[PDB]
């Protein structure tokens, strides 16, 4: 439900919420499922990665809707870099108009600074390369895709 | 002027129209107000780094 694609992000923390008819074993080998699905590369500074909730009450449907109904449910909460990836183009369209300097005279004529618009740019290009940093796990890697002579 | 004897006839022919006279009268006067100008102009958009 963000327009960023998650396998070119990095999974960095998961809560899974569950409603209705659900058994704590099958939540269970539905998450070790994932996980051993490791192509859903989460952080390896963090593996013990996910979060559990469970609640007996189905999801209802306000009528006049268009959502099916269903026994059981799953709601999720991720932290990933692909969303600062996002946040990465939002900065670069800032950047854009700043560049420029479109617009600003609406919020200096409120009796702000364009002082607050170039800390507010670094700020940003901070938190960017901070998220940089935590992509850069250091995971230890796998094999080579050639062999070798003697 | 010599002519017959006794009376003699008694003509003026001073011709009263003036004569050609200093009026050309067509000169140019009045041209309208006209000024040239040469204009200039400069792009002045914001140029930061």
């Amino acid at each position: 439900m963000v327009k960023c694609d998650p396998r070119h992000g990095k999974y960095m923390a998961c809560c899974l919420l569950y409603r209705g008819d659900v058994v704590p074993k099958d939540v269970n080998a539905a998450i070790a499922t994932i996980k051993t699905k490791r192509s859903i590369q989460f952080v390896d500074w963090c593996p013990t990665g996910f979060k559990v909730g469970i609640n007996y009450q189905p999801p209802t449907v306000v009528p006049g809707g268009d959502l099916a109904k269903v026994q059981r449910a799953v709601c999720m909460l991720s932290n990933t870099t692909a969303i600062a990836e996002a946040w990465a183009r939002l900065d670069h369209k800032f950047d854009l108009m700043y560049a420029k300097r479109a617009f600003v005279h609406w919020y200096v004529g409120e009796g702000m600074e364009e002082g607050e618009f170039s800390e507010a740019r670094e700020d940003m290009a901070a938190l960017e390369k901070d998220y940089e940093e935590v992509g850069v796990d250091s995971v230890e890697g796998e094999g080579e895709e050639e062999g070798e002579e003697y | 002027s010599p002519g017959t004897p006794g009376s003699r006839s008694r003509t003026p022919s001073l011709p009263t129209p003036p004569t050609r006279e200093p009026k050309k009268v067509a000169v140019v006067r009045t041209p309208p107000k006209s000024p040239s100008s040469a204009k200039s102009r400069l792009q002045t958009a914001p140029v930061p780094m």
